[PDB]
RNA sequence: CCUGGUGUCUUGGGUG
DNA sequence: GGATTACACCCAAGACACCAGGCACGAG
DNA sequence: CTCGTGCCTGGTGTCTTGAATCC
């Protein structure tokens, strides 16, 4: 899904479709951030919560 | 107009490198080498085509 | 054959710069045409 | 006293010169040949000495009175960089250029060669002459299991077990001392001689595993 | 025989005893390709086995080497490597056999060869297009440049055929800009452009009147003479040979401080060799270079005077095709020097032991064998450590999809200009391609117009010695260059043999 | 190559066997020794190769205490020490051993 | 010489296209892929 | 008795 | 002095060197 | 049985000099 296909979906105004293609249908990832310093420096043990 | 140029030549006497300054006066066809360290001076004739390497060459032969 | 093969990349570069220049330009609900900074480019789209 | 031999302004100068890595000893050699060959001729090589320190890779130092002699010493030498890169050393830096510089029984060292490479060992004793040291080592043995070794295909470390050797594959020599496959094991440890140059005595860092064991 | 001897020396003081160690390379002998198993057994290798077992179809090469030992108080057939053999050539085991036995060797009689086998893969060499050597070309320069016309030549020897150096003559001064419109040249291994008159004087011809007699052969042409006017005055103060030669040496990339007593003698080498080496390199022949230099300046001004068009870079007569022969020689040359230095570096250690070296321990055949195999397998034309800057794609896997495709692939040519640089001139079908390369067959895409294919009746010159041609020209009336004067010879024709001006003849029509 | 522990000179080992040490052999007698003796007085392990061309006027030579010796190759550091029995014999000869091992 | 070499390695670790000096090379002979080169061009992190 | 990893960097030749 | 130079796709074809040290085998 | 030489494996470390237009 190259740069030129990205532009076509903008022209159609299909913003919802473009988001899904580039996330859920590919390499979607969850990260944690610190609300104070804004870095991805959070150490998250999910079973210990 | 005179040309005052710094060079990367080594003085034949004090051995300090990058301390020889060349003043080429083409209006009178007189070139001048100067040492920014030990303070010596050497004079030699220059043409219109000469460059700091031309008089510094003449200084090597004037010693030997 | 040379012309078609050469000048296709000339126009391909043209289209790429045009898209990046204009991609963020949107019609807003007041009829103005604006970019992402909210600068007004036209007070009414296409003047009509 | 060494303090009376310090250099003065009356002593020759010392220049450093950049040379091809690994070719420093060769350049020192070549300079000596040139010096000796020209002694007594009308064009002697006017250098006094030249040397190269291992700690100072890629450099040779040359002792003389005039810079021109340095250029003369190196002329045509294929191991020397042609750029006019020599540098002057200060008199106050001379002796440090010539600084020459452990191991005690009961201390630990790390082995540098063989299947025991990287292993911690106790220094048991050294040879009379002074070259190889007897080391006490946790063995890496198979009890002849697949006989009819390298450091990449060796065995895990485990104390020698003489009853296992008795069962599976051995000469008793003393209390707790066995010779097994021509190596000596005393109270479970290998005692084996290594060249001193084959052990590391400095800056050893015990590992987690070594703290657990020793 | 390009560098036929290795020489060492030590002035024994350890009763001085100069002991020169010398090694001389002699005759070359070739053997048919042989498979040597890990066993040690050998047999003749035929291609079908070589394809199947991913072997290289190559011949062992043996070289005579001779030792000699000068001592003054004051070998045999060593193996140097394997060379891949082109199938169906004279050194391939299939060249004989005859149709009956070809079928037994599993070889197809329609297979015409022309390719190599490297690790089981069939590799064909692609003809490389280059500009001719030893020819003068004049081009015009773009507007924002002080130069308006440039003459250029890349000089290359006849023996071997290999590149040496490149030389340029630039005409400065724009249209009514550039004031004094003088001419300076560019010399190999000299940092700055040197005016023409200075190099004329530096070769041994110093008074003005002789200089102009070497360039312009028409005393009436005042337009041409007016353009050489500023060149005389900007090089007037250099009035003799010695100060001319020293003016050169003070720029030629050397060290600082070689004094006038020797800086002349260093520049005399840069003039005798490297500058126009295709004419001659022996001493006492500077008359040929001075006469040739005048010809160049003459050609330069004809284009600047708009009496002759600038040269057309795409004219096919100014082009050459490097095929399998020349391409291998250039690669073999580079690798044989590499083998040579490893022998030299090995003697300096093995003679300090004062032990007779067994020769076979001082020739590592991996240098040539791995060198040729690697370059033929990847197409990277150079030493492996220098894979960039080297030319790529000279060797390619032979396309065997269909029979027609095999014929086309073996007759392909390549121009190595790039994909960088748009325009059209190297890509266009030029008029002079008629009958020499196909007007129809060219790839689509990025290579379009740069990769070409030889027409059906084309051939490529194998090369011929120029020496018999000289003998024929002098026998039928050609007059030497020392007998030539533009006042007496205001009408005779100049004669060139491989780009060097060698003589003049007054009646060319019969000749 | 080995280095003499007494004077620091660097020579091919066989030289120590053939001719003895050129600086030391008046007291060390390596010429007339066995290989065990040569190997106790000379070391295969040394560092800092020094070309001494002019012993008597070199500061480098004076620092290394080779200024009274012959021109040649010397080592800054020689590993090992002379055996105590040989040190004792040298001392009987009025020779004082100053170790060159650092 | 040793401090300048630490400066060198830290520089070509981030950018190995420094103008006016030779590139850091792998033992294979090809240039080291620095972080700057990871992000630029058609195949890098942003366009690719 | 559910989970289940096979390379990269180039170069060259091709397709629209 | 650098940076710019269409898009996507297919497939076949390749890979560190030298020196030193240690161990094993053969010959005296 | 001992010594020397050759081969293999592991560890550490580079260098003889030799495509064109624009801002
Ligand atoms: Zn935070
Ligand atoms: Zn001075
Ligand atoms: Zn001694």
């Amino acid at each position: 899904f190259g740069e030129m296909e990205r532009d076509c979906m903008i022209a159609h105004g299909a913003a919802g479709f473009l988001k899904e293609r580039l996330m859920e249908a590919s390499d979607a990832f969850r990260v944690h951030v610190c609300g104070i310093c804004g870095l991805m420096s959070v150490i998250a043990n999910l079973k210990k919560n | 107009i005179k040309q005052k140029l710094e060079t990367q030549f080594t003085c034949l006497f004090c051995n300090h490198d990058n301390s020889v300054v060349c003043t080429l006066d083409k209006k009178n066809s007189i070139g001048l080498l100067e040492c920014k360290k030990c303070n010596l001076s050497f004079q030699a004739p220059i043409n219109s085509l000469s460059q700091p390497i031309d008089i510094y060459s003449d200084w090597i032969d004037a010693c030997e | 054959l040379i012309d078609t093969a050469v000048k296709t990349a000339e126009t391909g570069y043209i289209q790429r710069r045009l898209v990046k220049a204009l991609e963020d330009i949107m019609v807003h609900y007041d009829g103005t045409t604006r970019n992402s900074l909210g600068d007004i480019i036209q007070f009414l789209y296409g003047e009509d | 006293p060494q303090r009376l031999l310090i250099p003065t302004v009356d002593d020759p100068g010392i220049w450093g010169v950049k040379v091809r890595l690994g070719k420093e000893k060769d350049v020192v050699r070549q300079i000596l040949k040139k010096k000796l060959a020209r002694e007594g001729t009308k064009n002697p090589l006017e250098i006094y000495s030249a040397f190269q320190r291992d700690s100072f890779k890629g450099h040779v130092y040359i002792e003389a009175r005039k810079a021109e002699a340095i250029n003369d010493a190196l002329k045509g030498n294929v191991n020397v960089f042609s750029n006019n890169s020599k540098f002057l050393v200060g008199i106050v830096e001379y002796k440090d250029l010539l600084r020459p510089v452990k191991l005690t029984r009961g201390s630990y060292v790390r082995v540098k060669n063989g299947k025991f490479k990287g292993d911690l060992a106790q220094v048991d004793e050294v040879l009379e002459n002074g070259l190889e040291a007897r080391l006490k080592l946790v063995p890496r043995l198979d009890y002849g299991k697949d006989l009819s070794y390298t450091s990449k295909f060796r065995p895990a470390q485990r104390l020698f077990s003489e009853a296992e050797a008795r069962v599976h594959e051995i000469r008793r020599d003393r209390d707790g001392f066995v010779t097994y496959g021509g190596e000596e094991y005393y109270e479970g440890f290998l005692y084996k001689t290594f060249r001193l140059q084959n052990l590391i005595v400095n800056s050893i860092n015990p590992t987690l595993n070594e703290l657990s064991l020793f | 025989w390009e560098e036929p001897r290795l020489i060492l020396d030590q002035p024994a003081q350890h009763d001085n005893i100069n002991k020169r160690y010398e090694i001389r390379f002699g005759k070359i002998y070739l053997s048919r390709p042989t498979m040597t198993e890990a066993d040690g057994t050998t047999h003749a290798m035929f291609p079908q086995e070589a394809r199947l077992r991913n072997l290289t179809y190559s011949s062992p090469v043996y070289l005579d080497m001779e030792k000699s030992m000068f001592t003054s108080i004051d070998g045999n057939k060593v193996h140097i490597g394997k060379v891949p053999i082109m199938l169906r050539s004279k050194f391939c085991s299939l060249r004989t056999l005859d149709e009956v036995d070809l079928y037994k060797m599993k070889e197809c009689p329609y297979d015409m060869g022309g390719y190599f086998v490297i690790n089981g893969s069939e590799k064909v060499l692609i003809a490389q297009e280059r500009s001719a050597a030893n020819i003068v070309q004049v081009f015009k320069k773009a507007a924002p440049s002080p130069i308006s016309h440039v003459a250029e030549i890349r000089s290359a020897l006849e023996k071997g055929s290999r590149l040496i150096s490149t030389m340029q003559i630039k005409l400065y001064g724009r249209e009514d800009k550039g004031t004094g419109r003088t001419i300076k040249a560019t010399l190999p291994y000299v940092k700055q452009d040197i005016p023409i008159v200075i190099v004329f004087r530096a070769l041994g011809v110093v008074p003005d009147g002789e200089i102009l007699q070497h360039i312009c052969y028409d005393e009436n042409d005042w337009q041409m003479l007016e353009m050489l006017k500023p060149c005389i005055e900007e090089g007037f103060v250099i009035q003799d040979k010695e100060v001319a030669l020293d003016f050169i040496g003070r720029r030629g990339s050397a060290a600082l401080g070689i004094r006038r007593e020797k800086r002349i003698q260093y520049a005399k080498d840069i003039l005798q060799k490297e500058l126009l080496p295709h004419i001659t390199q022996e001493e006492g022949f500077e008359t040929r270079k001075t006469f040739f230099l005048g010809y160049m300046v003459n050609r330069l001004l004809l284009c600047a005077l708009e009496r002759k068009d600038q040269d057309d870079r795409d004219h096919f007569g100014k082009k050459r095709l490097d095929l399998a022969g020349p391409l291998l020689a250039n690669l073999f040359r580079i690798l044989f020097r590499k083998l040579t230095r490893e022998i030299y570096r090995y003697m300096q250690r093995c003679i300090e032991t004062d032990r007779d070296f067994n020769l076979n321990l001082a020739v590592k055949s991996t240098t040539i064998t791995s060198g040729l195999k690697y370059s033929l397998a990847t197409g990277n034309w150079g030493e492996q450590k220098k894979a960039m800057s080297s030319r790529a794609g000279v060797s390619q896997v032979l396309n065997r999809y269909t029979y027609s495709s095999t014929l086309s692939h073996l007759r392909r040519t390549n121009t190595p200009i790039g994909r960088d640089g748009k325009l059209a001139k190297p890509r266009q079908l030029h008029n002079t391609h008629w009958g020499l390369v196909c007007p129809a067959e060219t790839p689509e895409g990025q290579a379009c117009g740069l990769v070409k294919n030889l027409s059906l009746l084309s051939g490529i010159s194998i090369g011929s010695p120029s020496e018999p041609i000289i003998n024929f020209l002098e026998e039928w009336g050609m007059e030497p260059l020392e007998d030539y004067d533009p006042a007496q010879h205001t009408k005779s024709t100049r004669i060139f043999v491989n780009g060097v001006w060698t003589g003049i003849h007054r009646d060319p029509s019969m000749l | 190559e080995r280095a003499c522990m007494l004077c620091g000179i660097v020579l091919p080992g066989r030289v120590f066997m053939q001719n003895g040490c050129p600086n030391c052999d008046s007291v060390l007698n390596l010429r007339d020794s066995d290989q065990a003796t040569v190997n106790e007085c000379t070391s295969s392990s040394f560092e800092g190769l020094v070309a001494v061309g002019d012993n008597e006027h070199s500061w480098v030579a004076k620092w290394l205490r080779v200024d009274r010796f012959q021109p040649g190759l010397y080592a800054v550091r020689v590993d090992g020490r002379l055996p105590s029995d040989i040190v004792a014999a040298l001392e009987q000869y009025g020779v004082y051993y100053r170790p060159r091992d650092g | 010489e040793v401090e300048q070499l630490l400066q060198f390695h830290v520089a070509t670790y981030m950018d190995n296209d420094i103008a006016g000096q030779p590139q850091a090379l792998q033992k294979s002979g090809r240039p080291v892929k620095a972080i700057r080169a990871r992000l630029k061009g058609k195949e890098g992190r942003l366009r690719g």
